[PDB]
RNA sequence: AAAUGGAUGGCGCUGGAGCGUCGGGCCCAUACCCGGCCGUCGCCGGCCUACGCCGCGACGAGUAGGAGGGCCGCUGCGGUGAGCCUUGAAGCCUAGGGCGCGGGCCCGGGUGGAGCCGCCGCAGGUGCAGAUCUUGGUGGUAGUAGCAAAUAUUCAAACG
RNA sequence: AGGCGGCCGCCCCCUCGCCCGUCACGCACCGCACGUUCGUGGGGAACCUGGCGCUAAACCAUUCGUAGACGACCUGCUUC
């Protein structure tokens, strides 16, 4: 499999890859725009503070009908969410990408997020009762995940 | 707003109104000023300005606080007004304004009894609610479907 | 059209805009205008309702 | 600087644009080929100014110089080296392009013969090792 | 580059003309003493006509709509708004190089200010015609600030009386030295080539 | 030392109302005011100068920012000594309030 | 004297930027003139693809409709190009280079992995924006409405 | 809506700080544009340099309830 952004040098670069992942689209594509571009250890202990809700996710694109939180104004925005599930998955993916670098052998210190990605995936259908005996698709939205990691100097 | 002269010393009531963390705060607001104050080069560029406030200005407004050590409420936080000096002329106001810096100002040497003397504030809060209650519209009657 | 029966209208126009006021200590929006035959003296104070 | 053909003149176009379709801005069902818009209500017929201009014959270019390339000739394509030794006879007006389906082991060839026969060929250097 | 222009017996449409054409080729102007500006016919159908627009407004919203400008500075550039093509990105670059002050402001006291001939009272109305003054509008509707702009100008012109008496001795100063002698060397020469 | 040039501001195109004709242009030019004194300008030379932040220049010496449409002046305009001018290259319709230097070239005298 | 706030177009305009009488200049449409270029038509000319070649002159709008031309295009068939290609064809993409007034085409670059085209004739189920078109897919709406009929759960431990 | 304007006393130099006249060179780049400018323009990133100084404040987490649909708003949180 390829990448988008093939990185400076794959030398002192480590990546990751998730595919085919319960979690929404949405809320992922959020919560990557708020990791993107910090060091390991403060995302690390971002989405440890994500999931219990001391800091929060600032909405950008997505920004339909979702209230407003006070945890919001760290980033110069005025509407945040708490997404568990996303936090989870991409601490996950985090945890894979140092194991990763640790296989490579790397300075495992100073690895920040050079690059991020998610995009959607082929969703799965079931189905609802609607009225007037009407069936209603009710389908999911996973997506792929890429990230690539380059050491900082 | 021509310049603004505060006092030589500031109390602590004041300067929790300057900040907003007084539990974070080094408390480092108005120490330079008192210093300019204190020393004499300062008071040259000092007196400077009650010789140009003197020459110009129609309106002096003198700004004062209150005292939270006396009240019973929790805020602790002085509130600041400012307070046109209706007298005469702005000579014997801003000499007035500069003897009393620093001084209490008691109710009764300002007001009077049987003084007609009104009063500005800020009402109740009753949260966002409706039309019947902000409007003192009339309900309609109960045979409306979707609402009274 | 013509409503039948004509009804004194409900509020004011004049405080239309309603709203949380900016400040909650109540500023003076004017002070009254002064004389210079009287005396020097203060017009206003802070109070507390009990 | 490579052969310099006979006299060209100062090419005019008369409008180098490639005229677009009605409406082909707004979505991308529709393609840029152009198409005479036949409705009966459409500006583009009615020609109102500030729409887009239908072509017609009065754009058409000078017959003298009617498909000349910038470089003073006008194109021939060619597969292989009789096609190629056609040319022999006027080569100072008529340049050869070796076709998009020649091999390389057999282009090399082609455009070394029309190296030797003076022949102009437009895209010489292309698809080598 | 910066054209000063007075205001006082200057009429509002006719300046609002020179101004307008000026200020789109790019010479940078700016009208001080908007509220000397007289504004001709009877100034009883003047305070008519800028009444019954101030009775044009929006009754859906009137924040949303017609800004009725009190102050003359904003009315005679109102008058300059709708005289140049504002909508287009043209006319608001000409309406940023225009600037207008009611009274007069610290550099417009000492630089020089020029008069426009074609828009003045004098050369226009016949003189028996009744005009307007800007400023008695101006109070009338709403312009709360003619006690202050009269004090100033008071002021000013107090100020302006104390220069021109110095300019004077200096121009005295000047004609007694040439009134001394040793200046007609070059004075024959200059009177045949127009001194 | 000194200015050659005259000096004159770019004041729009030749148009109609509705229609522009972009060929051409129109001058406003300073110390003209009349018919009869927009006639020693014919046949002059005008030029329009700006700056471009890539590097290239003519034998003025060394590499600079500055650019230049030439032309020429064709015919007076009206009755306000406004003059006709057309350019090698039409204008970029930015230079609207821009000063078009009137060069002394082809002098009559 | 009429209902939302508004219309000599607006701003305004009074030794006029109004009314009436006129003058001298000045502005400009695809109209006119001059000059270039394309095509149609006509009148020819030459014993130079004679279905080509030049020359002259007058003219060119257009729905319903009618003809002519198309070295415009798609798919197949006989003939032909000592056609083209595993040293890379078809198809696809392309801020690359051009041609034609266009229908469209030619080359460059990258993918791609086994067939493809030019010309002369021939034959068609032969060219898409629509038909509340058919089938397949994906958006905005949107992480929103909504997970509310029948009272109700709480603590500790275990396996994980 | 003021930072430019002026005076005085001292400081190292100019007595060509301007006109008329004598004298000879300076790139004379051999016909040619975008030349002269207010510019030691305006803004941003950094690099070495001497001198003068300075050692914070928001927002969150928390608490209040004169305020709240959510935000927003009023407040408290010194080791006495
Ligand atoms: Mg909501
Ligand atoms: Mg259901
Ligand atoms: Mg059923
Ligand atoms: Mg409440
Ligand atoms: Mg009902
Ligand atoms: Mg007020
Ligand atoms: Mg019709
Ligand atoms: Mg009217
Ligand atoms: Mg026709
Ligand atoms: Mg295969
Ligand atoms: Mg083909
Ligand atoms: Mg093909
Ligand atoms: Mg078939
Ligand atoms: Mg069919
Ligand atoms: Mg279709
Ligand atoms: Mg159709
Ligand atoms: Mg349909
Ligand atoms: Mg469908
Ligand atoms: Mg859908
Ligand atoms: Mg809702
Ligand atoms: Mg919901
Ligand atoms: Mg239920
Ligand atoms: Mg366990």
């Amino acid at each position: 499999v390829r990448y988008s952004l093939d990185p400076e040098n794959p030398t002192k670069s480590c990546k990751s890859r998730g595919s085919n992942l319960r979690v929404h689209f949405k809320n992922t594509r959020e919560t990557a725009q708020a990791i993107k571009g910090m060091h390991i250890r403060k995302a690390t202990k971002y989405l440890k503070d994500v999931t219990l809700q001391k800091q929060c996710v600032p909405f950008r694109r997505y920004n339909g009908g979702v209230g407003r939180c006070a945890q919001a104004k760290q980033w110069g925005w005025t509407q945040g969410r708490w997404p568990k599930k996303s936090a989870e998955f991409l601490l996950h993916m985090l945890k894979n990408a140092e194991s990763n670098a640790e296989l490579k052998g790397l300075d495992v210190d100073s690895l920040v997020i050079e690059h991020i990605q998610v995009n959607k995936a082929p969703k799965m259908r079931r189905r609802t009762y609607r009225a007037h005996g009407r069936i209603n698709p009710y389908m999911s939205s996973p997506c792929h995940i890429e990230m690539i990691l380059t050491e900082k100097e | 707003t021509f310049k603004t002269v505060f006092a030589e010393h500031i109390s602590d009531e004041c300067k929790r109104r300057f900040y907003k963390n007084w539990h974070k705060s080094k408390k480092k607001a108005f120490t330079k000023y008192c210093k300019k104050w204190q020393d004499e080069d300062g008071k040259k560029q000092l007196e400077k300005d009650f010789s140009s406030m003197k020459k110009y200005c129609q309106v002096i407004r003198v700004i004062a606080h209150t005292q939270m050590r006396l009240l019973p409420l929790r805020q602790k936080k002085a509130h600041l007004m400012e307070i046109q000096v209706n007298g005469g002329t702005v000579a014997e106001k801003l000499d007035w304004a500069r003897e009393r810096l620093e001084q209490q100002v008691p109710v009764n040497q300002v007001f009077g009894q049987d003084e007609m003397i009104d009063v500005i504030g800020v009402t109740k809060g009753k949260g966002y609610k409706g039309v019947t209650s902000r409007w003192h519209t009339k309900k309609l009657p109960r045979k409306t479907h979707r609402g009274l | 059209s013509h409503r039948k029966f004509s009804a004194p209208r409900h509020g004011s126009l004049g405080f239309l805009p309603r709203k949380r006021s900016s400040r909650h200590r109540g500023k003076v929006k004017s002070f009254p205008k002064d004389d210079p035959s009287k005396p020097v003296h203060l017009t206003a104070f802070l109070g507390y309702k009990a | 600087a490579a052969l310099r053909p006979l006299v060209k003149p100062k090419i005019v176009k008369k409008r180098t644009k490639k005229f677009i379709r009605h409406q082909s801005d707004r979505y991308v069902k529709i393609k840029r080929n152009w198409r005479k818009p036949r409705g009966i209500d459409n500006r583009v017929r009615r020609r109102f100014k500030g729409q887009i201009l239908m072509p017609n014959i009065g754009y058409g270019s000078n017959k003298k110089t009617k498909h000349m390339l910038p470089s003073g000739f006008r194109k021939f394509l060619v597969h292989n080296v009789k096609e190629l030794e056609v040319l022999l006879m006027c080569n100072k007006s008529y340049c050869a392009e070796i076709a998009h389906n020649v091999s390389s082991k057999n282009r090399k060839a082609i455009v070394e013969r029309a190296a030797q026969l003076a022949i102009r060929v437009t895209n010489p250097n292309a698809r080598l090792r | 580059q910066v054209l000063v222009l007075d205001g006082r017996g200057h009429l509002l449409g006719r300046l609002a003309a020179i101004v307008a054409k000026q200020v789109l080729l790019g010479r940078k102007v700016v009208v001080v003493r908007c509220e000397g500006i007289n504004i001709s016919g009877n100034f009883y159908r003047n305070k008519l006509k800028y009444l019954a627009f101030l009775r044009k407004r929006m009754n859906t919203n009137p924040s949303r709509g017609p800004y009725h400008f009190r102050a003359p500075s904003r009315i005679f550039w109102r008058t300059v708004r709708g005289m140049l093509p504002h909508k287009t990105k043209r006319g608001q670059a000409a309406l940023d190089r225009l600037k207008v002050f009611d009274g007069i402001p610290p550099p417009y006291d000492k630089k020089k200010r020029m008069v426009v001939p074609a828009a003045l009272k004098v050369v226009r109305l016949k003189p028996t015609r009744k005009f307007a003054y800007l400023g008695r509008l101006a109070h009338e509707v709403g312009w709360k600030y003619q006690a202050v702009t009269a004090t100033l100008e008071e002021k000013r012109k107090e100020k302006a009386k104390i220069h021109y008496r110095k300019k004077k001795q200096l121009m005295r100063l000047r004609k007694q030295a040439e009134k001394n002698v040793e200046k007609k060397i070059d004075k024959y020469t200059e009177v045949l080539k127009t001194h | 030392s000194g200015r050659l040039w005259s000096k004159a501001i770019f004041a729009g195109y030749k148009r109609g109302l509705r229609n522009q004709r972009e060929h051409t242009a129109l001058l406003k030019i300073e110390g003209v005011y009349a018919r009869d004194e927009t006639e020693f300008y014919l046949g002059k030379r005008c030029a329009y100068v700006y700056k471009a932040k890539n590097n290239t220049v003519t034998p003025g010496g060394k590499p600079n920012k500055t650019r230049v449409i030439w032309g020429k002046v064709t015919r007076a305009h009206g009755n306000s000594g406004m003059v006709r001018a057309k350019f090698r290259s039409n204008l970029p319709a930015k230079a609207i309030g821009h000063r078009i230097r009137v060069m002394l070239y082809p002098s009559r005298i």
